[PDB]
């Protein structure tokens, strides 16, 4: 509880979003070469 | 007693009025990307306008360069003078607001007729009218008054106050106002040497390529210059309305020191697609990019700690209890909220279009406006919006009634739900390839592929419309209509005895200044050296 | 309460940043893997390349459409390509498949946008100045090209086609 916890949470929805839009455009930047 | 405050209230009015206008022309554009063409109606309404984008034009000068710079010039002088409780030099004040005023008048009228169709970001060889440029310039020398204005108020403190650490939300406004003049540079070079002889008729052409890169100098930067303003009251106000406290007075300092550091050697990021410039420097641009990033992944767990403590302070549950636990009641604290959540696809767009390569998926499609209306349309304008119900009634003494309060937090929720909506119809349609800057609409069967994506545009265009229009009536109720002696709702923070130590290196501003400068001359140097050594200006044209 | 939350803080920023700084450089490092493959060939070349706007469509390996393709060496080609107010020149462009095409780009009035859909070519064209970007279409078929940077009132209508010979 008292940890960031709470923060930690948004950083790692963050954290995957990065991930998803990164690697998802890195995805269709090779289908399109 | 506080005459700054009818010049701040000045500074605001003069920019949601430029908010109001500019976001007219949003709805028409929406529909616009939702196929649907609206502007044979729109021009009933507003005789005046000839096309598609002299609307847009309109748009993006009104809405990202006015009303953000007005914003940014009323937060990052007010909120420091109020925390050192000194006056700002009052004539350089009003002078300031009268340069923006007069400025704005004099682009205003080449747009309004239809002189300057070029757009918010004015390529050569597009020409606009001389009055365009001129008006633009100036609007935007007002910041270098304000910039003193508050080095002023800085000076003066420290003068008073020998041996010790500037306060929090001076050293914000003192790295931030050095960063926007650093920042500053690159457009006015464009200004001063091109853009006004050329519009003047001075000089017959102007070269594109280092006519972008001078803007993209600037370009860059403006955006952290329009974001910080909502930094600012993000750390130092709404933990206070969140019900809590700002849980590290170093950590926002360090966010603001990192984007004075890296805010302007970054903008080759905007010219991943511009020939004559080196491969080599737009990886270094790539990287910085990315570093620059970091204040921001920085802030996004700063301020999310600071929520969370003031959840978990006022009834806080469990893991996500914290949330619910949070004022959703006030429209001050729900606006910035709900723009830092589209905040974060946002950021991740952005991290995405630094990444060099990556850029050649997206440039010019339909997702840069889809990933920046997460950025300065939610973000930074949601806490603008919000501080509506906070900064105004300080400024003038007239409360929020449970009414305006209730109107307000539903303007805030449906703005940030047409902007989520639109962002789904944005990103996807410009992954389906989809052009920004363009009239789609008149072209009916160019993109039967983004059909689906296009009813969330249309979908997003009718939302915001609604959203704009109980907009403008909540803003008007709140002035018109009949705390003040209140301070502002700074915050308290949480000090550590680490603190101290970092503090002081930070505040060794005029080093940390240096070595901003010095990082833009090792990144721009090489390259515009290059450029003024082969410099090839091409004629003017007017094709609208 | 707030000290000890404090000093979790201050420690799992630390973290944060540690762990922000390292995904930033395997990004990079997916940057730099792009860099080296084949695929950096859409980076438009940094090299200067000059040329007159007001004389292109005259004099110049833009002037005559039908001198617009040319073999520069084993299965290569290059392709002189003129963007202009509102439209590409030549339209179609018919190119090999499994070519290489180092496109030669340059525009005789303001700024276009070359995006041929599909494909990752999508390059920034300014008059006065030569873009030169490389691509090798593995498949045949009809890429259409969209001018994807406002050029004016006639900019939504503006598009060309790259026909890739089977
Ligand atoms: C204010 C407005 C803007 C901001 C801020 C901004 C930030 C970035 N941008 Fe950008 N941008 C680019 C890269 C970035 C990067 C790396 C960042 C970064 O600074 C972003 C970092 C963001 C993050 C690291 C996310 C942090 C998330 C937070 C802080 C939310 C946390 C939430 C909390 C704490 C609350 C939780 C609450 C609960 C209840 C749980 C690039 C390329 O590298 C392009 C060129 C594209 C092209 O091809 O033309 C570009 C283009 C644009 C344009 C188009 C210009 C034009 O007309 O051509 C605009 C207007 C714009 C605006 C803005 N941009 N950008
Ligand atoms: C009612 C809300 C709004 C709607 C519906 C809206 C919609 C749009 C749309 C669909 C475009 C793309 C047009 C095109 O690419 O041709 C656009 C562009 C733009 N919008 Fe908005 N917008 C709104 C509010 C704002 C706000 C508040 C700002 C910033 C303060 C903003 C800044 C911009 C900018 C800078 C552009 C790009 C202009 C250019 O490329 O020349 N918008 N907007
Ligand atoms: C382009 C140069 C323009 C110079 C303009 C100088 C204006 C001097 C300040 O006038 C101010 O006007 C405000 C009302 O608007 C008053 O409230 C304020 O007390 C008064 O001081
Ligand atoms: C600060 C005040 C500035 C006033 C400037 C007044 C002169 C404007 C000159 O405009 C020029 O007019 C020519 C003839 O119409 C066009 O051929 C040319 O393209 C255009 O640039
Ligand atoms: C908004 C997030 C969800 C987006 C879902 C749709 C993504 C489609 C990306 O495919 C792209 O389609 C283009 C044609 O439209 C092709 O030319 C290109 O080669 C191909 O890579
Ligand atoms: Cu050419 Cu748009
Ligand atoms: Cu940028």
């Amino acid at each position: 509880e008292e940890k960031p916890k709470g923060a930690l949470a948004v950083i790692l929805v963050l954290t995957l979003t990065i991930l998803v839009f990164w690697l998802g455009v890195y995805a269709v930047f090779f289908a399109r070469g | 007693a506080y005459p700054e405050k009818k010049a701040t209230l000045y500074f605001l009015v003069l920019g949601f009025l430029a908010l109001i206008v500019g976001s007219l022309f949003g709805p028409f554009q929406a529909l616009n990307y939702g196929n649907v063409d609206a502007y044979p109606l729109l021009k009933r309404l507003l005789p005046f306008v000839q096309s598609y984008y002299q609307g847009l034009t309109l748009h993006g000068v009104l809405n990202a360069i006015v009303f953000t710079q007005l914003f940014a010039q009323a937060i990052m002088v007010y909120l420091p003078a109020r925390e050192l409780n000194m006056r700002p030099n009052m004539g350089l004040m009003w002078l300031s607001w009268w340069m923006a005023f007069i400025g704005l008048v004099v682009a205003a009228l080449p747009l309004l007729a239809n002189e300057a169709t070029v757009l918010y970001t004015f390529y050569p060889p597009l020409k606009g009218h001389w009055a365009f440029y001129l008006g633009a310039s100036v609007f935007v020398l007002s910041t270098w008054v304000s910039i003193y204005i508050v080095l002023d108020l800085w000076r003066r403190w420290k003068a008073a106050n020998p041996g010790k650490v500037t306060p929090l939300v001076t050293y914000m406004a003192v790295v931030f106002w050095l960063m926007w003049f650093l920042a500053s540079l690159g457009l006015v070079l464009e200004a001063v040497l091109f853009l006004l002889p050329w519009s003047f008729g001075l000089v017959e052409g102007v070269d594109p390529l280092v006519a972008r890169t001078l803007f993209w100098w600037t370009g860059h930067p403006i955006v952290y210059f329009w974001l910080l303003p909502a930094y600012a009251i993000i750390y130092t106000i709404l933990p206070k309305q969140a019900g809590g406290k700002l849980v590290s007075d170093p950590m926002a300092r360090l966010a603001f020191l990192l984007f004075l550091l890296l805010s302007t050697p970054v903008g080759f990021h905007h010219q991943f697609a511009d020939p004559g410039i080196d491969p080599t420097w737009k990886m270094i641009h790539s990287v910085l990019t990315l570093f620059v990033a970091v204040p921001s992944l920085m802030t996004a767990f700063t301020v999310a700690a600071s929520l969370e403590f003031a959840g978990r302070l006022r009834g806080g549950r469990g893991l996500f209890g914290w949330i619910r636990a949070l004022p959703w009641d006030n429209p001050a604290f729900v606006a910035p909220v709900l723009g830092l959540l589209g905040f974060i696809p946002g950021g991740a767009g952005g991290i995405v279009n630094a990444s060099f390569t990556l850029d050649y998926v997206v440039h010019n499609t339909a997702w840069v406006p889809g990933h920046f209306h997460l950025q300065v349309a939610s973000l930074v304008t949601l806490t603008a919006m919000g501080s509506l119900y906070w900064l105004l009634p300080n400024l003038t003494g007239k409360p929020i009634s449970d009414a305006q309060r209730r109107l307000g937090l539903a303007v805030v929720w449906l703005w940030f739900l047409g902007m989520m909506i639109m962002a789904v119809g944005l990103h996807w349609a410009g992954l389906l390839n989809v052009p920004r800057r363009a009239y789609i609409a008149q072209v009916p069967d160019a993109y039967p592929h983004a059909a689906v994506p296009m009813v969330f545009n249309v979908l997003a265009g009718i939302v915001l419309l609604v959203a704009l229009l109980l907009f403008i009536y909540g803003l008007f109720s709140v002035l018109l209509s009949r705390l003040a002696e209140a301070p502002l709702p700074f915050a308290e923070v949480i000090s550590g005895p680490e603190d101290r130590r970092l503090v002081l290196a930070m505040d060794r501003i005029g080093f940390w200044f240096a070595v901003a400068a010095i990082l833009v001359v090792l990144a721009y140097g090489p390259t515009l050296v290059q450029l003024f050594g082969h410099l090839n200006p091409v004629p003017g044209w007017r094709l609208w | 309460d707030e000290h000890k939350a404090h000093k979790a803080i201050l420690a799992y920023e630390k973290g944060w940043l540690a762990f922000s700084l390292a995904m930033l450089f395997v990004f990079i490092a997916l940057i730099a893997y792009t860099l080296a493959t084949h695929t950096a060939g859409v980076i438009p070349a940094g090299k200067l390349e000059r040329v007159d706007p007001t004389t292109v469509r005259q004099e110049g390996p833009w002037a005559d459409p039908a001198q617009a393709v040319v073999q520069t060496g084993p299965n290569q080609y290059t392709v002189y390509v003129l963007a202009f107010a509102f439209g590409y020149q030549p339209n179609p462009i018919e190119v090999p498949q499994g070519a290489e095409i180092v496109f030669k780009i340059t525009s005789p009035d303001v700024i276009h946008g070359f995006h041929v859909e599909g494909t990752n070519i999508n390059v920034e064209v300014l008059p006065g100045e030569v873009s030169t970007v490389r691509y090798t279409f593995k498949r045949p078929g009809e890429y259409r090209i969209i001018c994807n940077q406002y050029c004016g009132l006639g900019h939504q209508n503006m598009f060309g086609t790259i026909v890739v010979k089977e």
